[PDB]
């Protein structure tokens, strides 16, 4: 029984090619501030009435360096801002909810009845 | 009768039933014009009920 | 409850038809993946249901390898429209980064 | 106490009943539970709705529907099934019905004629004649079923070839379909459970054509035999109150679990809850054993402290004599249970307990 | 201004980080106690009186530390007290500080023994962990609270002792002396110690917190003390007001104070500071050295109620700051947990039950409607007495809601019921709710609103300053500009709250005006106390004193600066300011390369959208709180003699 071997533990303390949808871009330019400088790819578009929304975005791809800045951010609002993936899948967001059978769970007699 | 009267010292307890937007109205309105107002409140509701 | 769940953006959880193939000859290469982007799925009936339910929300990319013109069923009258089936509406997301400097 | 990291799990549940020699009842089941469930897909939500309407009372073709929505780790999964169900026999029970089972973008749909025979292992009138409650009921059940589904996409061709391929170049194929449809740890449910699952026996599975296509047909028998524990075979004709059953009965259940916890709604109008057990006494039926043990199996987990409260709600002129564990309060009809003894049960049945919970009330 | 994130410090950096601040507040309470020794131990004439001291004085002199006695005897007595006082907490500060650079850096190791304890496991105090928590708190806030609540009741013993013992006031249960103030340190230990012993065997469980909480306890728990702080303002008013405070506020009123900043006695300009200095010119004063700070009365000055005001609005300012930012840290949190997918998987009523959009949107909308009713009755009774006094339209004040007194049922909470204690409550509920539109939008517009929904637009970086001029206008929609509209909104509850405890008559914008019958409504109410002058001849009233000091008059014109430079951040301006810097740029570049051959390679920074919003709002509240601190330290001014009719 006595014999053992011995250890101690101090725990007890004792490719990307991002692209924007012009249809649903607002033109807030989130993602161009997150551009490098120098690459710069992603520009401004204007259609005419800029309260109207003719303002919009769009990545020059030529330009783009897959940097990943623009997309990672989480910064676009619309979702236009995707990423296409070396495959190919359209990802809107870097991780978008998980989705969900919701109800409002009222209880009988004590807390919330009904 | 208990809800009536728990209502008539806590209105929001017998609103309880209700939804929780009723139940805050129900406090605030404990908080401002207390009983008169919120008793309204609570006869209001559950007299609907019935 | 409903706008908490998934992306906030999408009411109808939307799917793009990111791959479709014309060697196999029968559109079923037809590859629709959510903008979560963690399910290749396919255009079964099922997926039809749910898209004349209106609760998904099929779409297509502009710049891509093309995925059918004219092989998978499309409305010309108008700009193109392209369509699984006459009833059914795949709204193409336009895309001008070609176009634009 | 052993340990401060207890949880919390909040329960109300409620027992509405109609007077009368009516079996009928309105039962009620909230619950909250603060902690992690067990599922390797955690975001699980599910949404059942069972629904039984009476058509032919001579014949008692009951029409049972029952309708499964869930979403899982953000895959969708619905399983729609009817089935005019009928008790032949007080051995044999009959069902024909459909359904579809839908995982995200795949969907099938398929039919069925199966029967059922639930023989006891004994039939002996001395147990009868002496235990007033029997529980542990020794038996066995054999299913023969008669599926088909109509091959429409190339995953159920894959499958059907693949099946075929396995019943005739595998001859373990009868002992090893256990392991694959009870998936994961219902297999251990199995043996926790009180139940063995026998071999099955394909008596032919051949396509055929249909309407909509080829239709794979599976004609298939297999058993399964129930020590006691099994809910499903040592009470059988309480299974089935189709004699019971005029109004449409209606259960809508479901949760909401997630990486936090378990939200749990259930409302259900049906037969079955009242019992008579002798004398004019009627009982709220005795609790089954099965889903007891098997919850349980994801009982044990965590520690947790139960606020329980049962409200039993009485017909009329119904008194509760011998409720034991006895109620905390009472409203002349309205008896609730709650802390003390009845959260010690309710902690013991969370966890695996299936010990006697006998409302003996009057009439 | 994110350093001290509560993502980027962990519990133990938190608990050193506290500790060190409440050392450094020690430092601040002994150089107050010293700024407090108008003579000094050794005789000479000591520190003038500051509002930082005047503040606390009452409660020192409560404490016997202070005095209000008056001979030069006493008062050296009095100033060695504070010393020693003072003395104690330095001491005590330097080992808090010590303490808290220990646990920030995590190098909780004994100087003696080297023993390096766990944050993660550790008995307290040694044996009395032992005896009643028998083990620490493994983890978890929950479990911390009842270990909390002892250590509170440990202080409220300790004080206790200290009040029995050191400051020599007994435990007695009599409430009309600090003497129950021990007795009830002794009561509160026993309760926050069986209530924590009670919180340590059963924990309390509010599942969205204990998690990853800092940000969200933080949140709940700043709400929380905000309220406090309000109830502390409440309840300082109503006590420091009652007969058994006044032997230590009343009594300000008989004391003469010197104050800082204060009328100086002037000098001519042919004035020279040698000897005598009389033959040279003229003092203003005589009888009082050259540029000596003149004397001024408590009775004048009301020095009870500008101290009880200056106490009590400290507080009310602080709470209602709090409670703003809780909610802001809390909604910080929500989009947090939403944009991460956990807020549809906690399991607790104060995140699932406003889980659905409709209900955020009734709740809101019962909060906006109940606004605008409560706003439009208020303003509407304060205008048509503003008609009325100035006798508008033909109006006359026997038009106006002079009748309109709070119900008989509610006039024990006012000493003078007018229609004046009515405007002032239906005035706090209609600036709280108007902040609650904001902290509303907050708590559930924090990710997505019903407007952003349907526009498919969603709230993510928590401080984006817009979305730009899509929709006609994405301005101030994120839980920080809420958070600056909400501030902005309470700034006029705040605003009522100091009128009303500075004597205004907040029911009318021009009471006491020489102007038709705005001097009447003491004879039309009936007001025993003549309330000072309305909300806009309050501003005359109080600058008659504020321009007779020059510290207060200096406080008026830099929070006017302060105020003023607000909008060149908060207007839509940003661009503007881009532009004109890149001009700058350029400007200093040639300009400088002209006139001095080296170059510049700098740029003139612009503040972001977001940056520009904050410091806005920083500066807007501090220009206006630095001047209602004018307002309350003018003096109260506000005497009980009622003005007859003006005919
Ligand atoms: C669960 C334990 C047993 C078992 C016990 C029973 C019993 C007992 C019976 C059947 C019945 C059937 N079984 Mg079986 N069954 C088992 C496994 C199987 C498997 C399989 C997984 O391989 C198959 C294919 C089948 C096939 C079938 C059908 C032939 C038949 C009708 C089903 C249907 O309509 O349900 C429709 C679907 C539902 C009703 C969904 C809910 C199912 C649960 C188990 C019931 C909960 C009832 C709830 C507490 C109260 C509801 C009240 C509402 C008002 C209705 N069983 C296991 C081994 N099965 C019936 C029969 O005899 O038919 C002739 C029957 O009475
Ligand atoms: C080895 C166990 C013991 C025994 C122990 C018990 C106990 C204890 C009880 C009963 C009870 C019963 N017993 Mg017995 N019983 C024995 C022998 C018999 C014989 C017989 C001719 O030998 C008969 C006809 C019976 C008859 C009966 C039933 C009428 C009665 C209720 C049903 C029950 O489940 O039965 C159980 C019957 C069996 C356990 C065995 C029956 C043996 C049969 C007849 C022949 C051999 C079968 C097989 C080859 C080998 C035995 C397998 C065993 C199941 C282990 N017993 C043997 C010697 N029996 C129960 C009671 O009182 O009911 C009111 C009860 O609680
Ligand atoms: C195909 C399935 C079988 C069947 C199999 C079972 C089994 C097995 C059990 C019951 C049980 C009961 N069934 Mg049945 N039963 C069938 C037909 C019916 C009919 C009818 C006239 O058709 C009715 C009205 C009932 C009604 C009832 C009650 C008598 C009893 C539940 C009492 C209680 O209070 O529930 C209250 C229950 C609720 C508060 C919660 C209900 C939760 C959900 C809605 C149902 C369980 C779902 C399960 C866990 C998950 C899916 C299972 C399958 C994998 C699809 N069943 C069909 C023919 N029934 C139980 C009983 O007590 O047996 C003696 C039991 O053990
Ligand atoms: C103004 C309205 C709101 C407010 C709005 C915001 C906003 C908006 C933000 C925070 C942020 C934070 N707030 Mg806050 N918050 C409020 C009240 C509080 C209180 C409190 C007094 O109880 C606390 C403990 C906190 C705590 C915190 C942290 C969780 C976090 C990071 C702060 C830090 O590292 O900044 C580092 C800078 C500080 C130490 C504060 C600046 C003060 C300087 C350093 C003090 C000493 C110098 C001198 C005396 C005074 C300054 C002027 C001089 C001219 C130099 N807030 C007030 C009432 N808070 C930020 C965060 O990242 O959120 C996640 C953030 O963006
Ligand atoms: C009275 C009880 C209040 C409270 C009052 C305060 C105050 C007041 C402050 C904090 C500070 C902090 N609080 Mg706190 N705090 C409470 C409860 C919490 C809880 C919790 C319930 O578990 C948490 C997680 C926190 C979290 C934190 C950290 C963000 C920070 C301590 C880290 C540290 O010092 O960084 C190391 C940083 C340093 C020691 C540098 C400090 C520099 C100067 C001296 C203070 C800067 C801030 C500002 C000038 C204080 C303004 C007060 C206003 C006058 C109203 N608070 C409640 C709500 N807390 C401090 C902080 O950093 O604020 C930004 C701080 O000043
Ligand atoms: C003003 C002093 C500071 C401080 C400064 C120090 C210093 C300095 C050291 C530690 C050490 C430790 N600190 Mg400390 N620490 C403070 C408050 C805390 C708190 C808390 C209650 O919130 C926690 C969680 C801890 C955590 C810890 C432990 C991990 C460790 C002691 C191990 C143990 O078994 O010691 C048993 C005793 C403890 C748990 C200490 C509890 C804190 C007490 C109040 C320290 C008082 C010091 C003071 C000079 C003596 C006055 C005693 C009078 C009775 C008032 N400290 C106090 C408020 N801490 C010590 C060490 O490493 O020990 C091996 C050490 O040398
Ligand atoms: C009441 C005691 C505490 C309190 C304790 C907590 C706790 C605990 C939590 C929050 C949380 C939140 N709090 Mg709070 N909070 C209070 C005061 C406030 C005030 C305010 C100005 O009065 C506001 C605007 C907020 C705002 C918020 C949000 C930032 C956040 C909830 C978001 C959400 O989705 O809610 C959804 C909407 C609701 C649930 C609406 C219904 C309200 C609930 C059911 C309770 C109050 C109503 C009550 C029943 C009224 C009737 C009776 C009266 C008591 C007389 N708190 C006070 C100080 N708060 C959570 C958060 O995430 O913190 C970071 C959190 O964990
Ligand atoms: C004291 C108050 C103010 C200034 C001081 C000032 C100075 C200033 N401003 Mg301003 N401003 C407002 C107040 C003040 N704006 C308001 C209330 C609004 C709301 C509408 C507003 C709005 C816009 C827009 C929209 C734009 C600008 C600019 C722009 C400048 C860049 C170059 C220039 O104009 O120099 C000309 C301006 C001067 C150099 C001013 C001389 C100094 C002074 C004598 C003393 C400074 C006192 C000091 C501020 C107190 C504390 C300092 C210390 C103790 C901590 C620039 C130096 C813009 C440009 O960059 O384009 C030119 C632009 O586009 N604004
Ligand atoms: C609940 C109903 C809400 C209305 C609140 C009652 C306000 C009336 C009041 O002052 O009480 C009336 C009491 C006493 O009212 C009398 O008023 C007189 C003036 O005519 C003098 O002040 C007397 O001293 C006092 O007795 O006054 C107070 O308690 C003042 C303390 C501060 C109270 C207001 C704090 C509210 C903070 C909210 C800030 C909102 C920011 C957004
Ligand atoms: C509390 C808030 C904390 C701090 C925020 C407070 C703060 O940021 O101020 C607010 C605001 C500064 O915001 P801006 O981003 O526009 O500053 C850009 C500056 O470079 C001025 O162009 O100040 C004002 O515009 C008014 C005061 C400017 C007066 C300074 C004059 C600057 C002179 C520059 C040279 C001019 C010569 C022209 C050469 C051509
Ligand atoms: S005016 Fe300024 S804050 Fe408003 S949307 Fe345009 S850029 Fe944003
Ligand atoms: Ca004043």
């Amino acid at each position: 029984e006595p014999v053992e071997n011995k250890n101690q533990a101090p725990a007890p303390g004792a490719k990307k090619h991002y692209f924007i949808i012009e249809n649903l871009c607002v033109g807030c330019g989130l993602c161009l501030d997150k551009c490098p400088p120098k690459v710069n790819a992603i520009g401004y578009k204007f259609y005419g009435d800029v309260q109207e929304g003719g303002f919009r975005c769009y990545i020059d791809q030529a330009a783009c360096i897959s940097c990943s800045a623009c997309f990672s951010g989480d910064e676009c609002p619309s979702g236009a801002l995707i990423e296409v993936l070396p495959d190919g899948e359209v990802l809107d967001f870097s991780y978008t909810p998980p989705e969900r059978l919701d109800f409002d769970l009222r209880f009988l007699h004590r807390f919330h009845r009904e | 009768i208990r809800r009536l009267i728990l209502a008539f010292i806590l209105p929001p307890a017998a609103v309880m039933n209700k939804e929780a937007g009723t139940i805050m109205l129900t406090g605030i309105l404990t908080l401002w014009g207390w009983i008169p107002g919120v008793v309204a409140a609570l006869i209001m509701i559950s007299k609907e009920q019935s | 409850s409903g706008p908490w769940s998934g992306n906030a953006v999408h009411k109808a959880e939307k799917y793009f038809i990111t791959s479709a193939k014309r060697d196999r000859d029968g559109k079923l290469q037809i590859e629709l993946v959510p903008a979560s982007g963690r399910r290749k799925l396919s255009p079964t009936p099922e997926m039809i249901r749910r898209l004349i339910d209106g609760e998904i929300e099929i779409y297509i990319l502009t710049t891509q390898p093309d995925i059918a013109i004219d092989m998978n069923k499309e409305i010309i009258d108008m700009e193109n429209r392209y369509v699984i089936d006459f009833d059914k509406r795949g709204v193409k997301w336009t895309m001008r980064e070609i176009p634009v400097f | 106490f052993g340990s401060n990291d207890v949880t919390t799990a909040h329960s109300d549940y409620e027992i509405v009943l109609e007077g009368g020699s009516s079996s009928w009842g309105k039962v009620k089941a909230r619950a909250k539970v603060n902690a992690p469930p067990a599922s390797p897909l955690l975001p699980a939500d599910c949404d059942v709705k069972l629904n039984v309407k009476p058509l032919d009372p001579a014949k008692g073709f009951v029409r049972i529907s029952a309708v499964f929505e869930s979403i899982v780790d953000s895959t969708k999964n619905k399983l729609t099934i009817e089935a005019d169900i009928a008790n032949e026999t007080k051995e044999r029970r009959i069902s024909v019905g459909e359904g579809m089972v839908s995982v995200g973008d795949f969907s099938h749909t398929f039919s069925f004629e199966g029967s059922v025979v639930n023989l006891f292992y004994y039939r002996s009138d001395a147990v009868r004649r002496n235990v007033p409650n029997p529980i542990y009921m020794q038996g066995r059940q054999f299913h023969d079923i008669l599926m088909k589904v109509p091959l429409d996409n190339n995953d159920l061709i894959d499958t059907w070839e693949g099946t075929v391929k396995a019943i005739g170049s595998t001859g373990a194929f009868n002992d090893w379909i256990r392991d694959f449809w009870f998936i994961g740890p219902a297999f251990t449910a199995l043996n926790e459970g009180g139940q063995r699952i026998s071999r099955i026996e394909v008596n032919g599975l051949n396509t055929e054509s249909g309407p909509k296509g080829p239709v794979g047909v599976s004609r298939w028998r297999f058993s399964h035999g129930g020590s006691g524990m099994v809910d499903s075979i040592s009470r059988w004709a309480e299974l089935f109150p189709s004699d019971k059953l005029n109004r449409p009965a209606q259960v809508e259940a479901g949760f909401r679990s997630d990486s936090q916890g378990i939200e749990v709604k259930v409302d259900g109008e049906f037969p079955g809850v009242s019992v008579d057990a002798g004398g004019g006494l009627r009982r709220i039926l005795n609790h089954p054993l099965i889903p007891l043990v098997h919850h349980g199996m994801v009982g044990k987990f965590n520690n947790f402290n139960v606020d329980a409260q049962l409200k039993v709600v009485l017909p009329k002129g119904y008194k509760i004599r011998y409720a034991a564990p006895q109620y905390r309060s009472q409203n002349l009809e309205e008896y609730r249970w709650s802390g003390g003894a009845y959260a010690r049960w309710v902690e013991h049945v969370c966890k695996g307990g299936v010990g006697q919970f006998e409302i003996l009330y009057a009439q | 201004y994110q350093i001290f994130d509560t993502e980027k410090l962990d519990d133990e950096q938190v608990v050193g980080g506290h500790l060190a601040l409440l050392g450094v507040l020690g430092f601040i309470m002994g150089i107050y106690y010293i700024s407090g020794i108008q003579v000094f131990p050794w005789g000479a004439p000591g520190f003038h009186d500051n509002w930082f001291y005047l503040t606390i004085k009452p409660r020192m002199v409560s404490l016997g530390i202070d005095t209000y006695s008056t001979k030069t005897a006493d008062l050296e007595a009095a100033g060695a007290r504070l010393l020693g006082w003072a003395a104690f907490h330095f001491l005590v500060g330097s080992v808090l500080i010590f303490g808290g650079w220990r646990h920030w850096t995590h190098n909780l190791t004994n100087p003696f023994t080297g023993r390096c304890g766990n944050f993660r496991d550790f008995r307290f105090l040694g044996k009395f962990g032992d005896v009643v928590f028998n083990g620490t708190s493994a983890k978890s806030y929950k479990e911390a609270l009842g270990p909390h609540a002892v250590y509170m009741s440990l202080l409220f013993l300790g004080w206790g002792i200290v009040m029995w013992a050191i400051l020599g006031f007994a435990p007695i249960p009599d409430f009309q002396t600090i003497n129950s103030e021990t007795f009830m340190s002794f009561v509160f230990a026993v309760i926050f110690f069986a209530l924590g012993i009670y919180w340590w065997n059963n924990p309390p469980n509010a599942a969205i917190h204990l998690n990853d909480d800092m940000k969200a306890a933080f949140s709940v728990h700043l709400t929380a003390i905000g309220y406090i702080n309000i109830a502390l303002g409440c309840i300082a008013f109503v006590a420091f007001q009652q007969p058994s405070f006044a032997p230590y506020y009343k009594e300000l009123d008989k004391l003469v104070f010197y104050l800082y900043g204060e009328p100086f006695n002037r000098v001519s300009f042919n004035f020279v500071e040698q000897g005598g200095k009389v033959i040279s010119g003229a003092k203003e004063f005589a009888d009082f050295p050259a540029y000596a700070i003149l004397p001024k009365s408590g009775e004048a000055f009301g020095m009870a109620r500008v101290v009880t005001n200056l106490i009590v609005f400290n507080h009310i300012i602080c709470g209602v700051l709090y409670v703003f930012a809780g909610v802001y840290h809390g909604g910080q949190y929500l989009l947090k947990i939403q944009l991460n997918g956990m807020y549809n998987q906690i399991k607790s009523i104060w995140i699932t039950k406003g889980r659905d959009q409709e209900v955020q949107v009734k709740i809101l909308g019962t909060v906006m409607a109940l606004c605008f009713a409560t706003m439009l009755s208020v303003y509407a009774v304060i205008v048509w007495n503003t008609i009325c006094e100035l006798n508008i339209f033909g109006t006359n004040i026997t038009m106006s809601f002079y009748w309109l007194k709070p119900l008989p049922i509610f006039q024990w909470m006012f000493a003078d019921p007018s229609i004046n204690d009515w405007v002032m409550a239906h005035v706090i509920t209609a600036g709280s709710l108007f902040s609650l539109i904001a902290l509303v939008r907050i708590a559930f517009f924090a990710h997505t609103s019903p407007l952003w929904d349907d526009l498919g637009l969603k709230k993510n970086s928590y401080s984006f300053p817009c979305l730009g001029p899509v929709y006609g206008g994405t301005c101030g929609v994120s839980i920080q500009d809420q958070l600056w509209f909400a501030m902005l909104w309470g700034i006029k509850g705040l605003s009522a709250v100091c009128w009303y405890i500075d004597g205004a008559w907040i029911a009318s914008m021009m009471y006491g005006v020489p102007a038709a019958d705005a001097k009447a409504w003491d004879s039309i109410a009936h007001l025993h106390h003549h309330y000072t002058s309305g909300i806009f001849y309050y501003f005359w009233t109080e600058t008659v004193t504020i321009f007779s000091s020059s510290h207060l008059s200096t406080i008026l014109m830099i929070g006017h600066l302060v105020w003023f430079i607000s909008f060149a951040v908060w207007f839509e301006d940003r661009g503007s300011r881009l532009e004109g810097a890149d001009i700058q740029t350029r400007t200093i570049r040639w300009l400088g390369k002209k006139f001095l051959n080296r170059d510049v390679n700098f740029r003139f920074p612009v503040l972001t959208i977001s940056d520009s919003k904050l410091a806005g709002t920083f500066l807007y509240f501090g220009g206006t709180f630095m001047l209602v601190f004018l307002f309350l330290a003018n003096g109260f001014y506000q005497t009980n003699s009622p003005l007859p009719p003006p005919v």
